[PDB]
RNA sequence: UGGAGAGUUUGAUCCUGGCUCAGGGUGAACGCUGGCGGCGUGCCUAAGACAUGCAAGUCGUGCGGGCCGCGGGGUUUUACUCCGUGGUCAGCGGCGGACGGGUGAGUAACGCGUGGGUGACCUACCCGGAAGAGGGGGACAACCCGGGGAAACUCGGGCUAAUCCCCCAUGUGGACCCGCCCCUUGGGGUGUGUCCAAAGGGCUUUGCCCGCUUCCGGAUGGGCCCGCGUCCCAUCAGCUAGUUGGUGGGGUAAUGGCCCACCAAGGCGACGACGGGUAGCCGGUCUGAGAGGAUGGCCGGCCACAGGGGCACUGAGACACGGGCCCCACUCCUACGGGAGGCAGCAGUUAGGAAUCUUCCGCAAUGGGCGCAAGCCUGACGGAGCGACGCCGCUUGGAGGAAGAAGCCCUUCGGGGUGUAAACUCCUGAACCCGGGACGAAACCCCCGACGAGGGGACUGACGGUACCGGGGUAAUAGCGCCGGCCAACUCCGUGCCAGCAGCC
């Protein structure tokens, strides 16, 4: 499946992630269909997350998939408020 | 280790005062007083001639040397001041200069290199935030630190900031003897820096 | 739980029944069939059944039912190396000797129950093949009630114990007439007979890994029997002598043939931890068990035996040759790894890089190791470390040191002849009341060698006595052998000719026979006389014609003569290093060259 | 040493046997029918042309033809019956094959 | 052919140990050698100075 | 924003050139040392062979069943069915097994990089649109019976469920022939004919949700094609029968000599052809002032094999690592007739060699496969261990203490030396001790409100009780190479063409 999940940047004990999108086949750090928003869960940064929230959209377009916890990270990101 | 022995034994061996140790090696006896000569078993031996290259090296060398910290790590900024636009000699010189462990001696609050690094990795260091212990993290575009907390106490703590509270530093470092706090301003410059050298010496020395 | 286990051994020698004792039991131990033997056990015990014991587990009742254990040796010998049964007494609770009602017991079973006699462990006497016609079971018990009557037990008396056995497993037992049957009473007459070694029902571990061994995967064995404590790491462990140790992994007990790692420990049984430490590596003297809290543990206890074959490399001509493994490097690893399972061999170094005193136990066990050499592929010579005559102006001043071997004064005209024969001076012959006597013959180490061998031809196993050294003399003035029958040797190398060892062959005997192309210095047959020689041939010479024929004549010739080892080496004296291979075994002198013999003799003055 | 997945296969018995089957099953009637076009049967060449057709697709339906597997199929096909039935004959029930 | 370093030695035929290679001029083919400890051969004894190579570990000087 | 030269061929000189040397770099080994940590890091030879333990299943919202427990009788009991249900085990029916994991033998090739190509294509698990979902039949496992075999497995009989298979309706369509008009190599509308649609399940249920069929479509992933670019030897010259092309023809998702029959015979080459040798290509990486050298694992990407050789079906997708048939070698088992095995996947064994770890804890994080979700699977991963194997940081100590020890080194014996070096005082204060202790994690789920938007609630980390912080707290490892010139570093003694050291001279 076409998927917007994250994959793990960092080093040994850090672990930032890559928001993007890839086919539920490229190693969770396989080349990836596209790059989109980053994000850090440990904290550190105030800036400890940057989902673009359009591409978020366009992308999600046509069947764009996102892990659960992806989903999450982008409804906050605030590409999921309906208003 | 950053070196150690007999170091007033190099007092003799480059010249140039390594009296170094910090206080006597400093004042009536240690080369810079006393056989003043290149040590040895024939240090009183009329030397012989200058290779170039016995050029270069000792430059460099003394050089690296009044600053107990790596000749690796050294060239490393070295080259740093190399790949980084601008006489690197100089860059370089500054860079030397601007580590913390450089820093622990530069503003009095040491009395030697060494008993400066020492207390460096020992605590009673007040880096811009409580602290940090490598006689080495440089000086981030010249910050605050001093006696940290449980420091301003100890009986040297005393001879220092004690015996101390007079003299002024340099138009690079921030003395203020008052709540024993040091304070750099601006990668320090040529001038503002005593100690005798060079630098085209040391760095053709290393070109390759 | 220690207080249901019971682990033996089963002592023995040149006969009759060894294992045998420990398995056939299995009824008990096994499927259906077959095999049945091997036992048990081990690894090309084709020609013999010796050495290599271990162990006598498996759950099997009776029933009676348990007692338990049945964990205990179980070890002939016929030994090779002289002791090796020595970690039994570490361990075992009583022992089973199986004596045949035929003839009785044998002497080489003299030992297995003496090195024990002091005793301890109430053995348990076994008459075998009773089950056969010939051979009386009441008259074989009064001999057995001798061995201590003039030794003690002291409680034995009883001896009791005292079985028969039958072929058709009776086996009696017990004893007479037919058992039953014979697997429902052996089993009471020894756990209601045998009691539950003192066991630490808590504290620590204390298994005293006696002995030890190695799998292509299994690692290391522990092997040993439990003091304190058990039983599953990791979880690090304690050594003996040293440190000992970091952890360890696992530990396969001997519930039979293996292998699975106990699943849970404590002691009385004879178990073996294992992974732990890696079985990094091994020392049957230390006392492996919890951290510390704290050391020691005994015994050693025992291995020097005696007996010393000197070794070195090759470095003949013929090349080169027998695998791959001939020089001194190669040669070194074995020596070594094989320093740590054998208890009853002292390797030694000499002076010669390429000479090695292997002291072992008797006579034979040097040859368990050397046969064991050759199968691998590895040819060496026999023994053979020669002295030094020191020290050393001088004349031989080696030690002398003798000792008596009752006797039955079956054997006081038959042992005084070679002692006296070989100056073999009887500093004094200590005699008693008994039957036997003492005989101290401060023999040197130039007039000890193939004694050992010889002297148990003479009293038959039953005479014992070492020695050492008294003083540095200097050898005295005359030679202790030499051999009689000089050693035929050859020439030349090349190949045996029907019409070269045609001509002198009535001069004694020979070794090899044709085409057999030896070389110089190898030996090929021995002289009617003492004198020596090197005659030559291949040629065998000469063909051919015409002309013309018909007739005639076409000698013929006998062969070996060959054989045996083990019935060569012996044969040596002054140096004539039994150079053998991982398929051939061949004999030259220290000299090859004939004209190079007389250069370091050379005699006086 | 045991690994439930030879489902599979077994599974591959029982589908590979039936769209054999039928493959063949097509691949016959479509020849027989061949055939009476050649004779010159126009008429009941074309019925058969039909029940081609017909099977041809039921293939369509699983994995037995494909994608343009049924299309070459009957491409083929009617192209046939027409030519075989053109020795001057009249495209009888031509149905199968349009005007 | 390889040169035999190191002061002191023995391997006979029969003696493996090794070559770090090395050519050693002044004797032709000996376009390598051997290398005190490898394997058998054993290592300078009695010596003091450089010995890495003629390989000796250093002595408690007692 | 970046290029240093020394040795070396005479009796001394200048030159060409050969060779030597410096420094730099490596998934190195070995010698000799080995204190902490951090992170990268770990078969580059037998791509041989491997005990063993994990490495992919998951769905009763798919279907019948058997065994098990609960509740419930039933029936007086006799009986043993049937229910409801938690379940368990297969069987069957679907969706994953085609990435995820490995390695580079093979490979000189659009295989690869690169830039284009497709009027010759195809992608099920997702979003988009339109139309459909209405009757009839039936199988083989499961089970029981029967039978051969040691086993493997297993052959014959008898009944049954389903979202399985098959027939009949209904077509918004689709497919094909053929027809035309627009195009433009097999793209687009449509006309006459023919052939093809399609399963249920569960619940607050008469509808709410998983799902089902037909087709146009998107994102997506791939397939065939084409430019240029992609290593040495020509003492490898001459190379070519499907081989050059053409007719049609079969196969395939469609091209194509990819396979065929006929037919014409051209086709290729020094702008190096046929052959031989070497070889996973690259993004990239060390190197060098530099164009240029080399190299291209651990990431990542494209490519190939899976003991070696061959094949094909299942199928949206393979000729398919842990799937299946056939031969070679291998290896193991047996009642000898006959069967079982492939770790170039994770850890791990033996052999090889200079050589390369761990048979760890954990699915808490990410990630992936079945699940309506609950969650189930998951040696991808997240760490963890061990290796100076590399890279970064850190330490065994600071400070004062003599015209100056002891001692040993030199000594023209006057003195010189190692040495403030150590001894001493204060000191600081590694290792080690007590207390506390982390993000890391927030989602899937509860409740609200159209189960949706949004919102408030609930739950869960093997690294760790370590990391970290606090208070404690003794001063605590050094060595290895060189020392004639190049090159920086000097003396005593032994030594005396034996012993020896050398890159060169
Ligand atoms: N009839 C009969 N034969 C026996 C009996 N015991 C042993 N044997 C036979 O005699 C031989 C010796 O017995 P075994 O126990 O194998 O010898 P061992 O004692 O193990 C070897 P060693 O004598 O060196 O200790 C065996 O081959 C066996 O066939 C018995 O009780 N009855």
């Amino acid at each position: 499946m076409v998927k917007i999940r994250l994959a793990r940047f960092g080093s040994k004990h850090n672990p930032h992630y890559r928001i993007v999108v890839t086919d539920a086949r490229r190693k969770r750090d396989g080349k990836y269909i596209e790059k989109i928003g980053y994000y850090d869960p440990r904290k550190t940064t105030p800036d400890w997350l940057k989902v673009d929230v359009e591409r978020a959209r366009y992308w999600l377009s046509v069947g764009a998939q996102p892990t659960d916890t992806a989903r999450r990270l982008l409804r906050q990101a605030g590409v999921f408020r309906q208003e | 280790g950053r070196y150690i022995g007999p170091v007033c034994r190099l007092c003799r061996r480059e010249g140039v005062k390594l009296y170094l140790k910090g206080e006597r090696c400093y004042s009536p006896k240690c080369a810079m007083e006393r056989r003043p000569y290149p040590p040895g078993q024939h240090g009183q031996k009329r030397a012989r001639r200058p290779s170039d290259y016995a050029v270069r090296l000792r430059e460099k060398q003394k050089l690296r040397r009044i600053y107990g910290i790596s000749e690796r790590q050294f060239r490393n900024l070295f080259e740093e001041a190399s790949k980084k636009k601008g006489v690197t000699g100089s860059v370089f010189l500054g860079l030397l200069e601007s580590r913390l462990d450089n820093v622990v001696y530069r503003l009095g609050f040491a009395v030697s290199r060494r008993q400066a690094r020492q207390l460096v990795r020992h605590g009673h260091i007040t880096v811009n935030g409580r602290r940090v212990d490598l006689p080495s993290y440089r000086v981030r575009p010249g910050d605050e630190i001093a006696v940290a907390e449980k420091s301003r106490n100890l009986e040297l703590i005393r001879q220092n900031l004690e015996a101390m509270k007079g003299r002024k530093v340099g138009p690079w470092l921030s003395l203020d003897v008052e709540g024993m706090k040091g304070k750099f301003l601006r990668l320090p410059d040529r001038e503002d820096l005593a100690l005798p050298v060079n630098e085209q010496l040391v760095i053709e020395f290393y070109s390759r | 739980m220690i207080e249901k286990l019971r682990n033996i051994a089963i002592i023995a020698h040149v006969d009759h029944g060894k294992t045998t004792l420990v398995d056939k039991l299995l009824q008990q131990s096994g499927t259906f069939d077959s095999r049945a033997e091997t036992q048990e056990r081990v690894m090309d015990s084709n020609d013999l059944e010796k050495e290599r014991g271990i162990t006598i587990l498996a759950k099997n009742t009776a029933a009676i039912k348990w007692d338990y254990r049945i964990n205990i040796v179980d070890t002939p010998g016929h030994a090779d190396f002289g002791g090796e049964v020595e970690r039994v007494m570490s361990m075992v609770d009583s022992v089973l000797l199986v004596v045949d009602a035929f003839d009785g017991p044998m002497p080489q079973t003299r030992f297995v129950t003496k090195k024990a006699f002091a005793y301890g462990l109430k053995p348990i006497v076994v008459i075998n093949k009773v089950d056969r016609p010939g051979a009386r079971p009441d008259w074989v018990v009064d001999q057995v009630f001798d061995l201590f009557v003039n030794l003690d037990a002291t409680d034995e008396q009883l001896d009791f114990a005292i079985v028969y056995a039958s072929a058709l497993n009776g086996i009696a037992g017990l004893d007479h007439e037919d058992m039953a049957e014979d697997m429902t009473p052996l089993y009471q007459a020894i756990v209601d007979h045998v009691p539950a070694p003192d066991v630490d029902l808590d504290g620590p571990f204390q298994m005293q890994i006696s002995q030890l061994d190695y799998n292509s995967y299994v690692g290391v064995i522990g092997i040993g029997r439990i003091k304190r404590g058990k039983v599953k790491p990791n979880q690090q462990v304690t050594i003996i002598d040293s440190e000992g140790k970091t952890r360890n992994a696992k530990v396969g007990k001997v519930l039979g043939h293996l292998g699975l790692e106990r699943i849970e420990t404590d002691l009385a049984e004879a178990g073996d931890i294992v992974a732990i430490t890696g079985l990094g590596e091994l020392n049957i003297s230390d006392t492996v068990c919890d951290t510390q809290n704290v050391e020691a543990l005994p015994a050693l206890s025992v291995d020097e035996p005696t007996v010393s074959m000197f070794f070195c490399v090759n470095t003949s001509p013929f090349c080169g040759k027998e695998g791959k493994f001939v020089t001194s490097r190669q040669i070194l690893d074995r020596l070594n790894k094989e320093l740590v399972h054998n208890v009853a061999l002292r390797v030694e170094e000499t002076e010669d890089a390429d000479a090695f005193r292997v002291s072992g136990r008797g006579e034979l066990h040097l040859s368990v190791l050397i046969e064991n050499m050759r199968r691998e592929g590895f040819e060496l010579a026999v023994s053979r470390p020669k002295v030094i005559f020191r020290e050393i102006d001088g004349r031989k001043q080696e030690p002398y040191e003798n000792v008596t071997l009752d006797v039955e004064e079956q054997h006081q005209g038959s042992v005084m002849q070679a002692l006296g024969e070989r100056k073999g001076d009887l500093k004094n012959m200590n005699p008693d009341g008994k039957g036997r006597v003492r005989l101290d013959y401060v023999i040197p180490s130039r007039g000890l060698i193939g004694f050992r061998s010889e002297f148990m031809t003479m009293t038959s196993g039953t005479g014992l006595l070492y020695s050492t050294f008294s003083h540095y003399d200097d050898v005295r003035p005359g030679e202790v052998g030499q051999r009689q029958n000089g050693v035929l040797i050859s020439n030349g190398q090349g190949k045996a000719v029907a019409f070269a060892l045609f001509g002198l062959q009535d001069r004694g005997k020979l070794f090899l026979g044709h085409g057999a192309e030896v070389y110089e210095g190898q030996i090929i047959g021995i002289h009617s006389r003492s004198n020596d020689l090197t005659v030559n041939c291949l040629t065998g010479k000469k063909l051919t014609n015409m002309r013309a024929s018909g007739a005639d004549e076409a000698v013929v010739l006998v062969p070996p003569i060959r054989m045996t080892l083990e019935q060569a080496l012996e044969f040596i004296d002054d140096d004539e290093l039994v150079e053998v291979t991982p398929t051939s075994i061949r004999i030259r002198k220290r000299h090859l060259t004939e004209n190079d013999r007389r250069r370091a003799n050379r005699a006086p003055k | 040493r045991n690994l439930s997945a030879l489902k599979r296969h077994r599974q591959s018995l029982k589908r590979r046997l039936r769209n054999k089957a039928k493959k063949s099953a097509i691949k016959t009637l479509s020849k027989k029918a061949i055939q009476l076009a050649q004779e010159g049967k126009a008429e009941e060449a074309l019925k058969i042309m039909r029940k081609a057709e017909s099977l041809i697709d039921k293939a369509a339906k699983g994995s037995t033809l494909h994608k343009n597997a049924a299309a070459r199929r009957k491409s083929r096909l009617m192209r046939k019956v027409r030519q075989l039935l053109e020795a001057a004959g009249a495209p009888l029930i031509g149905g199968g094959l349009s005007a | 052919t390889a040169y035999i370093p190191g002061e002191g030695h023995n391997l006979q035929e029969h003696s493996v140990v090794l070559i770090r290679g090395g050519r050693v001029k002044d004797l032709p083919g000996v376009r390598y050698h051997i290398v005190r400890g490898v394997y058998d051969a054993a290592g300078v004894k009695d010596r003091k100075k450089s010995r890495s190579k003629y390989g000796t570990k250093k002595p408690k000087e007692a």
